[PDB]
């Protein structure tokens, strides 16, 4: 829901206030994608 | 009897190269040493296995 | 069987230039997720 | 008055290893029996502190106050009295005063026109049993001012008394966000000559909102057998792990970035680290500098054109100007007071001068003043639905001001017109220049007219009579995209030279990043500027200048492991570099930066490559053992004879 | 409550008066008022032609045009000093492309809304991690302790027993925070137990 993906583009385009209403997207979307992947991983390494 | 070891870097994953970026995700506590901590223990077990 | 980044040192020259068109494995390390070798080695495990 | 007593006298500018000094309460709250972690302007530990000693005659010299400081003196009997701190020191700015003297402190902050040489001294025992400070030639005007305090003398002349030991003063002092914060302690102290061995806390004193700008600054000694010495450390922004005990005070700490020990201390947020191998924070090698390249084009872009045009198009027909191959400056724009209205989307303002742009699309139109609202994205009414609409992810800037001043007219202007009906509302940047007759009847119908069968167009008459509101306003909306494509036209600022094969903050058309560069083969086409990774970052670029493609790669970078004994038993560690083949560890040099700090392992000899990364600080040996450490691939490290 | 309160005022055009929030741009906040990113305070303004507006110009109300650069927040400039907007080095009074640094508002009550002068007044205080010197009407009630109570001490409002504790504030503190960061002791107002 960010107004793009890269993160120096956001950077690049937004003033210091705007711009953290775009990277705590980002931070938030990517902070779940990792508690994803680790908690997959756990759940595989408990089979392995 | 093993998986591949990784650690993933939970601030240049999230914020690659951004101080301001890394300033924000402090805000979010103790997150990425869990995950760097639970990363850490999966790794140290394939060698244990 | 087909592994996927055993850890052995990408000194860089082997990760960027015309293999790094080609190679996913130099995509994951630049965003931060790095893969660490194994304690025993493929010739420990065949010494065991 | 003012006097020129002799010289600098020599130079007396010496060195000291500041061990656990200049810690300080971070904040005005109580905690106890904790570990607690601050970022903060702090003193390093182990720094290396400059010194200055009374011996005879003397002078103090001017020092750097860059991002604020420490000051200590070891003392007896009060020479120290003060400091002087700005940035000219000359009236040409105004500057601060700390003073003590013989009736009480003084805080003073004016246009001080200060002494070259300033100077206080004492009278002894003038016939009344005192000693008295007649002399206070420290400035010979303070022609303005902003703030004044003064109340009593700051003379803690603490227990054992009479100078049975030295008595060390400390201070902190930091000019941040307009506010002078100072904080400060007292000690007996029994070293000879040094600065002693031991921990201490400063506490918070006072808070003064002085609001100058601080770049340098001097002491103050007094004068008449005594003698007296002061240290000089600079702050800087680092992270410290205190440690309160159960009374609330601050008994120990760790420098988080010291040494690779002190960081896994400040890791694993404890004292004592056990016996292990530890990761921390992941090394980086910085840019070494900049560079920007933007198109060489030079010509200014026609603004004048669109924003001070004759006469503006009308709403129905708005004008659209192509602005390409020239360099615009939207600061000229933007600090410009005339516009009523500047608002943007998918950007800010004021970042249109860091920035280039794919293709510019001017729009200009007239339209009532009420009816600015209807410009905007998304929104709704006569304009918006019938004649000028814009797409719902619009980017870009709308911009108005109104123009009865120019083209309201006491007769009635009507040379500005809108649509008033349509068969269905516009697509988004659609023109509809059509004269059909409207069937708001049930009937169809033909000619000119007919009853409920409107002329679809719809006309004002302007006169500068009307309220806000109902004035007529010239607007322009400026319709760019951004970053995707090779841009044409860019700010005001000017590329540099290209640089390849290190670490540079790099800028080409506006995309900003951190890499080191290299010469690609990749062959975009030329309708192409950036090429892309799986992961949507951008890792090629055809340059603006000279049209070649580069690479760009993330500069050195990976995990740092740091191998201990438990600390009860050594302080001695080695750090891992995993993944690196580490003969750019010697690139690792301190000249430029690296987020790590600490760099003294990089000595060389006690350096061995492995399959994980390299190892340093730990000797490779022949003969096998047990694992007790394991670093991986084979490799396990231990502490022994 | 507030741990010390300061009051800026000042007199600017009312179309800048968007400037003097924090994060805002312009010849205002660049170059003579900026507030600091994470301000916590009130701005406010009002026109006062009615007051010091006058038919000749009131020119009494100057505002800096140049700096070498933008100012830091709470910052604030005397300086006279002559400004190189030319290539040149200059001295004296003025030069071609060297300007006195300051402009003058020149303010008239002919001129409309957005022209016209406001009285601009900023209040600047920070809140209850510190102890407290300047608050509102509220009346203290008597102190109970050994019981459950809906507690506020300077504004810091919550719910608990209170308990005559042994902890040794030090003269600048005027609450304790527990592991949690949450507050844990408290040094009462009225009597400094
Ligand atoms: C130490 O430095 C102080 C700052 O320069 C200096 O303070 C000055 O003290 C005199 C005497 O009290 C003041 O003179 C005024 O005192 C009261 C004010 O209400 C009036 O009754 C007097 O008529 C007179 O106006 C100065 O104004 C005051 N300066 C400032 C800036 O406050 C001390 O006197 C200095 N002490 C020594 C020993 O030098
Ligand atoms: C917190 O501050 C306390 C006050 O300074 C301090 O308590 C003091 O500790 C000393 C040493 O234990 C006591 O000295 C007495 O100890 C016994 C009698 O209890 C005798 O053998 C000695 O001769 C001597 O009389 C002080 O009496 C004691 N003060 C109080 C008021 O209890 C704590 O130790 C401090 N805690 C920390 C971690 O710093
Ligand atoms: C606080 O005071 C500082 C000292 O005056 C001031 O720093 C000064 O800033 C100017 C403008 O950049 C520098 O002038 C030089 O600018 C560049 C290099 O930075 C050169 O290309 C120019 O030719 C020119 O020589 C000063 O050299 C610089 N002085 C120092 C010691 O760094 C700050 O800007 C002031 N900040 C505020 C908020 O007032
Ligand atoms: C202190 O030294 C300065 C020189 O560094 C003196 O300034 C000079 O004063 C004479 C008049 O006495 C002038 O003719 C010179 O042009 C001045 N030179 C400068 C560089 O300004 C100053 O007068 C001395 N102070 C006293 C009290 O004698
Ligand atoms: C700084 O001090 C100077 C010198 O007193 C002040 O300049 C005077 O200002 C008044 C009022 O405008 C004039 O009548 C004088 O002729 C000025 N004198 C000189 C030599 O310029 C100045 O106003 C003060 N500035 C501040 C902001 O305090
Ligand atoms: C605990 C304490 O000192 N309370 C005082 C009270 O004695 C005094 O009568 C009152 C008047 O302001 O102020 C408060
Ligand atoms: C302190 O710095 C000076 C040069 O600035 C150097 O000569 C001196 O040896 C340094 N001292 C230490 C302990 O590094
Ligand atoms: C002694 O004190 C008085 C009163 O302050 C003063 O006038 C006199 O000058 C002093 N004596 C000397 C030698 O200064
Ligand atoms: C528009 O006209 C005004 C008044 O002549 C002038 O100040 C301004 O610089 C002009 N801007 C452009 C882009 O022509
Ligand atoms: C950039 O500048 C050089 C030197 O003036 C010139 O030769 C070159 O043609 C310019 N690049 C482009 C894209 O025109
Ligand atoms: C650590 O060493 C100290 C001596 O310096 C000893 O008293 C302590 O018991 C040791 N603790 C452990 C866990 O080895
Ligand atoms: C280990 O032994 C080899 C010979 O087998 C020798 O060349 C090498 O120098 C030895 N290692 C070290 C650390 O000296």
């Amino acid at each position: 829901g960010a107004i793009s993906s890269v993160l120096n583009d956001i950077l690049s385009r937004l003033d210091k206030v705007e711009a953290e209403v775009q990277i705590d997207r980002l931070i938030t979307g990517r902070l779940q994608s990792l508690q994803t992947y680790v908690t997959q991983q756990l759940i595989r390494a408990a089979e392995i | 009897v093993s998986m591949t070891k990784t650690s993933v870097d939970c601030t240049m994953y999230i914020c690659g190269d951004s101080t301001e970026c890394s300033n924000l995700l402090l805000q979010y506590g103790s997150f990425c040493t869990q995950l760097n901590r639970a990363l850490t223990g999966i790794a140290v077990e394939q060698d244990k296995n | 069987v087909t592994l996927a980044d055993a850890g052995f040192i990408k000194q860089y020259g082997d990760c960027l230039g015309d293999i790094a068109a080609r190679d996913l494995i130099c995509a994951q390390k630049f965003n931060g997720l790095t893969v660490l070798p194994p304690l025993l080695t493929d010739e420990m495990i065949a010494q065991y | 008055q003012c006097v020129n007593f002799t010289t600098r006298t020599q130079l007396p500018p010496a060195y000291t290893n500041s061990f656990t000094r200049g810690v300080y309460y971070p904040d005005k709250v109580f905690r106890s029996s904790v570990l607690h972690s601050t970022q903060d302007l702090f003193l390093p530990f182990f720094s290396n502190v400059t010194w200055f000693h009374a011996i005879k005659r003397f002078a103090n010299p001017v020092l750097p106050f860059n991002d604020g400081v420490y000051f200590a003196s070891t003392e007896k009997s009060n020479i120290i009295r003060g400091w002087i701190f700005g940035t000219t020191l000359d009236s040409k700015t105004q500057s601060l005063l700390i003073v003590n003297n013989a009736t009480n402190v003084v805080i003073k902050v004016c246009e001080f026109q200060f002494c070259n040489d300033p100077f206080l001294g004492v009278y002894y025992h003038k016939n009344n049993k005192s000693w008295m400070e007649s002399e206070f030639r420290v400035y010979s005007s303070a022609n303005n001012c902003t703030f004044e305090y003064v109340s009593q003398p700051f003379l803690m002349d603490l227990e054992g008394k009479q100078g049975n030991f030295k008595n060390l003063r400390e201070f902190v002092f930091k000019n941040i966000d307009g506010y002078f914060k100072i904080y400060s302690k007292h000690t007996p102290i029994n070293l000879v000559r040094g600065l002693p061995q031991g921990f201490s806390a400063l506490e918070p004193l006072v808070d003064l909102p002085i609001g100058i700008n601080i770049t340098r600054f001097q002491t103050l000694h007094r004068s008449y057998a005594g003698a007296a010495a002061y240290y000089v450390g600079y702050l800087q922004p680092r992270t410290f792990l205190l440690k309160y005990n159960e009374n609330g005070t601050i008994t120990d700490a760790v420098d988080c970035a010291l040494d690779p020990l002190s960081e896994t201390k400040c890791t694993l947020k404890s004292f004592t680290v056990e016996k292990g191998i530890y990761q921390t924070s992941n090394f980086r090698v910085q840019p070494t500098e900049s560079i920007v390249r933007f198109p060489n084009i030079t010509n200014l872009c026609p603004f004048g054109e669109v924003f001070n045009a004759t006469r503006f198009a009308s709403v129905y027909a708005w004008n659209r100007k192509r602005i390409s191959n020239c360099v615009a400056d939207y600061s000229v724009l933007y600090n410009s007071a005339s516009f009523s209205t500047f608002k943007c989307y998918g950007v800010s303002p004021t970042k249109l001068n860091d920035l280039c742009f794919t293709n510019v699309y001017a729009d200009s139109f007239v339209i009532r003043g009420d009816e600015v609202r209807q410009i905007a994205p998304g929104q709704t009414g006569n304009i918006a639905d019938y004649n000028y609409k814009l797409p719902d992810d619009f980017t870009g800037c709308v911009i108005a001001w109104n123009s009865n001043n120019l083209d309201s007219k006491v007769g009635g202007n009507y040379n500005y017109l809108y649509r008033l009906f349509r068969k269905s509302n516009l697509k988004p940047f659609e023109r509809d220049i059509s004269t059909e007759i409207y069937q708001a009847g049930s009937t169809p119908c033909n000619g000119v007219k007919g009853f409920n069968c409107y002329f679809p167009l719809q006309s004002y008459g302007f006169q500068p009579t009307y309220g806000v509101g109902y004035q007529p306003y010239r607007v322009v909306v400026l319709s760019f995209e951004l970053l995707h494509a090779p841009a044409t036209v860019c700010g005001p600022k000017k590329s540099t030279n290209l640089v390849k094969n290190k670490c540079v903050n790099f800028n080409f058309n506006g995309l900003t990043g951190t890499g080191v560069l290299t010469e690609s083969n990749k062959k975009f086409l030329p309708f192409q500027q950036f090429g892309r990774d799986i992961a949507d970052t951008t890792d090629a670029v055809r340059d603006p200048q000279t049209l070649e493609i580069l690479d760009i790669t993330p500069c050195s970078f990976g995990g740092v492991s740091v191998i201990t004994p438990g600390t009860n038993t050594s302080n001695q560690v080695a750090v891992l570099y995993q993944g690196v083949n580490c003969t750019e560890v010697p690139v690792a040099i301190h000249a430029d930066q690296l987020t790590p700090t600490w760099r003294v392992y990089s000595t060389g000899s006690n350096v061995f490559q492995t399959r994980a990364g390299c190892l340093i600080g730990a000797e490779h040996v022949n003969n096998s053992y047990e694992c007790d450490i394991p670093i991986g691939a084979g490799i396990c490290a231990s502490y022994q004879t």
